[PDB]
């Protein structure tokens, strides 16, 4: 052997260790890891207060699934240089308001931010939470103004359904990869609860569209 | 002496090269082929790939390694019968039986290992678990635990050489207790296979149409069918013929057993394809290999 | 921050400017000094032999 | 930083008596725990030695098998269970912690301990020197020797010296050759090499004075020195 | 007004430039000619540290030069024993976003700090036998990219609000704040006479700063690229940095410039770490091509790779003696080459 009584004990220590990190690796690895992004005072917070300075970690359990959600937001620095932190997420909360489509527009502000982390290569292969809330601003704005008094490249008329439907559509359309990943866009407000369940029910796709992947079974 | 168990069961001694003899080795020796390159080129591809080195791609290499030693059973077994199977004693016959049920009995456990990893890796929720290598590698020396023990029972243990009245036709030297089994045992793992092949897509199907309304149906239905169809087309004909030759005097013939030789092991020749293909980066690693 | 900002990085640049410079071939013969009075304590430069090394077995 | 040791008096021979220790103030449940007992006129002597997490647990060869351990790692307590008390068991068993990682101090804080009483290979430690006589202000070096060398092949020196101040719970001073404790003075200074062992003290106060034992921890059953007791 | 403030900048920048390149005698790649080169040689893996189970971000050597610090985003800052393979420590990091760790000089205190803008300070020798905090740093205004430990009581932060700080751990407040750098500064090294201190931004400029004085002694460009990291020379009078732009380039102190651009046309991807063995003969960088280039710091050539690594290395550092290299990735393995 050729340990000392005390080189003995010190390896006992180390293996001693790794059992808890072990069982502290095993406790982490069923955290679901979720990037909180979009535009500023764009309803971020509004997705957040329903359950539970840099990073704002929030956690929340729902349906025997514990999530770990990462409000990013208020670090307002190179984000090239920390993102890449954020590999491995199951999926990229993205936060988009819908009636900040013309207050030097949000919404091609948002749009940007849209394409610069749906692009990118540390995410090109994990999937993005779009939530399309403040529907009821929307309402209300699209009634009082049309959209042909910020955007003239629409075809649609002034209504909800085939306006809030465009902004879908034209949300899940800068995917440079349209197969790797997958845009599961929510329809959101104030006054609503289902939002909880759509992260949870995303995830599951996206965990056994991992686990298929994994076991090469799609 | 081998006429011994062949006369009393019925078989046919083909002591010259007769035309069934020369077909049953016609498709064989193209089988054969088939059976080894492919299966060592999965072996090879696997190997040299530092990718692939997962837990469930193990279970497809060592399903290939069981398959090559289907295909090396098999050509072994081609050059020992026909004209050559005269000139055989009783222990070294059991060493080309045994040889061909320790071949299958390894590919068939190995098919359901990765049903049963599958199941495993499919119904986990984490996004990237902890590859412990120490699951399949305990797995691999069982399949082969399994392998090993029943493809060596008949050799040394079960046999019809000690109690005569009951004697496969089929098989002279082989208990017809033994063929119930070893049926019974491909029963068993198809029955899990369907079972652990149907809670995977009830599991994903249920799940997935979730989030329809917020395509991997007929991409995995298909999948799904075609793992369950081989092993439904080219390994019933052949446990049908164990279970013909149980509890049914004077059942059928033996030239059914030569033909569905060859398709019960095609099933290894078919397991490094239908287990290989829907890998786009296992299949461009298959043409970098050739060019 | 129109005038604090620049006068700033002008008062910066003009302090930084009255570094005195020393020449690169009396900097850069230094640089070379140093690993030649140093070369023969560093171990990662010249293997040195297994007996003192202690991360053998 | 505590341990108070608890049970233990007077038993009668060949019963059984449970010392325990309740162990508060630090990380117990990563501290390798001893017992070192102690005669009222004889010098120390290791009873055992539970490691963290209740794992390797070693025994002296004196008591062994009859000495059972145990330790309560969720309750900071740790136990000493041991059965037939003979006429050798009235000694004073002190309850030490010791944790081993590089760098480490072993043996660092010990527990005031619990007197029992009672109705009535080894690497060898020795020191010649006893009832040694010094004024303070003056350099005193005591030895200790050792049956054979504690130096290894990694270069560490498994000897220790310690410091049994009157009426006092020993503490640990050198915990290495020469490798100095925290919480006392720079004035002690351990040395020897090989088999030869000595503890210097460049001026001793008031303080420091007692009996100082010597220790290895090279293998075990680890075995302590006499009483090399300090005279003011 | 504010058009002479622009011109005067301009035309400082300017003259800056004029006695900087009237001070380029001669480069160090050719004065650096008939000598013999280090050549191709092998150090390969002695110890693999596999107790990480997340990605590795920084790395610190004790000045023992045996003991060894490690932080990854597991929430965990694993000391090891690097002659034995043995944990030392495992600190459970509260915010498992780090960046970085560092180790003191003493040897009694490690520290930690990233996305969570907190510079944490870990108590390794207590009289309780845990490792537990000293004093967070907090009043940073960005993430924590790196932080070097001057003494037990100071620690200057490089952080991703723009700005390095000193600070002072008895207080817990920054004693001095090293502003100036435009871009968030992305990693520091301290000097060997712990007297001043470099450091690498976005703006693929590196500033050196003096500690006491608290002023921007001095300014380095010629990066393409955002700098990922930084080393001084064993001396003290040189630097060499790793940035995005897939070169390392070694500036002077004195000479006020670059000395040789450590690039392979072969190499593409940024460095993430770069360490100066003793001598400074050679010069380890952790690159992103799961690889680590060990560039003879005295010539334009490669001593050799290393390799070894499942992904992208993240930190890597030599011992204070010189006696071996430990490379962390980001495939959660810290290795002991030598
Ligand atoms: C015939 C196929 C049956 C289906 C079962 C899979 C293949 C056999 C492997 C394991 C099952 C237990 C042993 C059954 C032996 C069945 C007979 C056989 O595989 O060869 C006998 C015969 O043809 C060969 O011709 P001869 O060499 O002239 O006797």
């Amino acid at each position: 052997c050729t340990l000392s009584a005390e080189d003995k004990a010190a390896v006992e220590r180390s293996k001693m260790i790794d059992r808890n990190l072990r069982e502290d690796g095993e406790k982490a690895a069923r955290e679901v890891k979720l990037l909180l992004l979009g535009a500023g005072e764009s309803g971020k917070s509004t997705i957040v207060k329903q359950m539970k300075t840099g990073i704002v970690e929030t956690h929340f359990t729902f349906k025997d699934l514990h999530f770990k959600m990462f409000d990013v937001g208020a670090q307002r620095s190179e984000r090239k240089k920390w993102i890449h932190c954020f590999e491995g997420v199951a999926a990229i909360i993205f936060c988009v308001a819908l009636s900040d489509y013309d207050l030097m527009n949000r919404m091609h502000e948002s749009m940007k931010l849209f394409d610069s982390i749906c692009n990118n290569k540390w995410f090109t292969d994990t999937s993005i939470i779009l939530f399309l809330n403040k529907k009821d601003l929307f309402e209300e704005k699209i009634k009082k103004s049309p959209l042909t008094i910020c955007y003239q490249e629409y075809a649609g008329s002034n209504t909800y359904e085939e306006a809030a439907a465009y902004i879908q559509c034209q949300f899940e359309d800068l995917n440079k990869r349209k197969d790797t990943k997958e845009i599961y866009t929510h329809f959101t407000c104030s006054t609503d609860t289902k939002n909880v369940q759509f992260v949870f029910d995303a995830v599951t796709d996206v965990i056994i569209k991992n686990n298929l992947k994994d076991c090469g079974l799609f | 002496s081998i006429a011994f168990f062949y006369n009393r069961s019925g078989k046919h001694l083909a002591t010259e090269w007769n035309t069934v003899s020369k077909l049953v080795m016609g498709l064989g020796i193209t089988v054969c082929i088939f059976i080894m390159l492919a299966n060592l080129l999965v072996m090879v591809a696997i190997y040299v790939n530092r990718r692939f080195h997962f837990p469930i791609y193990y279970l497809m290499a060592n399903l290939a390694a069981a398959d090559f030693f289907a295909g090396l059973a098999y050509f072994y077994l081609m050059f020992n019968t026909g004209p050559n199977t005269r000139r055989l004693t009783v222990s070294t016959w059991l060493l080309r039986q045994g040889l061909i049920d320790t071949s299958l009995t390894a590919s068939v456990a190995n098919l359901l290992a990765i049903a049963i990893e599958r199941h495993i890796t499919v119904f986990r929720m984490q996004l990237h678990t902890r590859m412990s290598n120490r699951r399949v590698v305990v797995v691999i020396v069982v399949i082969w635990t399994m392998a090993i023990v029943m493809g060596a029972i008949p050799s040394v243990g079960w046999n019809c050489i000690c109690d005569i009245e009951n004697c496969s036709n089929m098989a002279p030297l082989y208990s017809d207790s033994y063929l119930v089994f070893w049926a019974i045992f491909n029963l068993v793992t198809f029955v899990v296979m369907v079972v652990l092949y149907a809670h995977i897509f009830g599991y994903v199907r249920q799940r997935t149409m979730r989030m329809s309304r917020h395509d991997t149906m007929m991409s995995l239905l298909k999948t799904v069918v075609i793992v369950l169809g081989a092993f439904i087309i080219c390994w019933t004909p052949g446990l049908v013929l164990l279970l013909l030759d149980v509890c049914c005097p004077q059942c059928d013939v033996l030239a059914y057993e030569k033909f569905f030789l060859l398709l019960a092991e095609f099933n290894s020749a078919m397991n490094p394809i239908i287990y290989s293909y829907r890998d786009k980066e296992m299949s461009a690693t298959f043409r970098q290999i050739l060019c | 921050a129109s005038i604090a900002q620049a006068r700033k990085l002008v008062e910066q640049l003009k302090m930084e400017a009255n570094i005195d410079r020393i020449k690169v071939s009396k900097a850069a013969a230094d640089l070379m000094a140093y690993c030649e009075a140093h070369a023969k304590e560093d171990p990662l430069l010249t293997p040195v032999p297994a007996s003192e090394n202690p991360f053998r077995e | 930083v505590q341990l108070v040791e608890s049970g233990g008096g007077l038993v009668q021979p060949g019963g059984s008596r449970k010392l325990s220790c309740s162990a508060s103030g630090f990380a117990f449940s990563s501290f390798g725990m001893h017992w070192v007992r102690q005669a009222p006129e004889k010098g120390l002597e290791w009873v055992a030695y539970i490691s963290s997490g209740s794992g390797t647990i070693y025994y002296a060869d004196t008591v062994k098998g009859r000495f059972t351990i145990s330790r309560d790692d969720p309750k900071n307590t740790l136990f000493l269970q041991m059965t037939s008390l003979r006429s050798e068991d009235t000694a004073m068993y002190y309850c030490v912690r010791s944790i081993y990682y590089y760098g480490s101090s072993p043996f660092d804080f010990w527990g005031q301990g619990t007197t029992l009483t009672v109705s009535s290979s080894d690497i060898v430690m020795t020191q010649a020197t006893s009832s040694v006589p010094v004024t303070p202000g003056e350099s005193v070096s005591i030895s200790c020797r050792s049956s054979k060398s504690l130096l290894h092949s990694n270069g560490n020196t498994y000897l220790y010296w310690f410091l049994q101040r009157p009426g006092q719970s020993p503490q640990l001073l050198i915990y290495r050759m020469s490798n100095l404790a925290s919480g006392v003075p720079d004035r002690f200074s351990g040395s020897g090499s090989g088999t030869a062992f000595t503890l210097t003290i460049s001026r001793l106060e008031a303080e420091d004075v007692g009996v100082y034992y010597c220790m290895q921890h090279l293998e075990y059953p680890l075995t302590f020195g006499a009483g090399t007791k300090l005279e003011l | 007004e504010l058009d002479q403030l622009r011109q005067e900048a301009e035309q400082l920048k300017n003259q800056i430039r004029d006695a900087r390149k009237a001070c380029a005698d001669a480069t160090l790649s050719q004065i650096t000619n008939n000598i013999d080169p280090v050549g191709r040689i092998q150090m390969r893996t002695r110890r693999t540290l596999r107790g990480h189970l997340a990605k590795i971000y920084a790395m610190h050597w004790g000045t023992d030069s045996r003991l060894l610090v490690s932080a990854s985003q597991d929430g965990k800052l694993i000391i090891w024993d690097s002659y034995t393979t043995n944990k030392v420590h495992a600190i459970p990091l509260r915010s498992s976003w780090v960046m970085t760790c560092a180790y003191a000089p003493s040897g009694n205190y490690v520290a930690c700090g990233g996305l969570d803008n907190i510079c944490s300070i870990y108590n390794l020798k207590t009289r309780e036998g845990n490792v537990r905090v000293s004093r967070e740093l907090a009043g940073h205004t960005g993430y924590l990219s790196c932080c070097r430990f001057l003494d037990d009581n100071q620690i200057v932060t490089s952080s991703g609000d723009t700005t390095c700080a000193l600070w002072d751990i008895e207080t817990g407040q920054q004693t001095t704040t090293f502003t100036g750098h435009t871009g968030d500064v992305m990693s520091l090294s301290l000097a060997p006479d712990t007297r001043l201190f470099v450091s690498g931004a976005c703006d693929a400029s590196a500033k050196l700063w003096d500690v006491r004085e608290g002023m921007c002694r001095q300014t380095f460009t010629g990066h393409e690229s955002d700098i990922n990291a930084i080393c001084f020379f064993p001396n003290g009078n040189a630097f060499a940095t790793g940035s995005d732009d897939a070169t390392c380039r070694l500036f002077d102190l004195r000479a006020d410039q670059e000395l040789m651009t450590y690039s392979h046309d072969n190499i593409i991807c940024g460095i993430t770490s770069v360490s100066f063995s003793k001598s400074g003969r050679l010069l380890l960088a952790g690159y992103d091509d799961f690889n680590c280039n060990v560039w003879d710091a005295l010539k334009a050539d490669r001593a050799g790779v290393l390799a070894g690594h499942d992904n992208r290395v993240s930190c890597l550092g030599v011992t204070d003696d010189g006696m071996a290299v430990a490379t962390g990735s980001w495939d959660s393995f810290l290795k002991i080459w030598n």
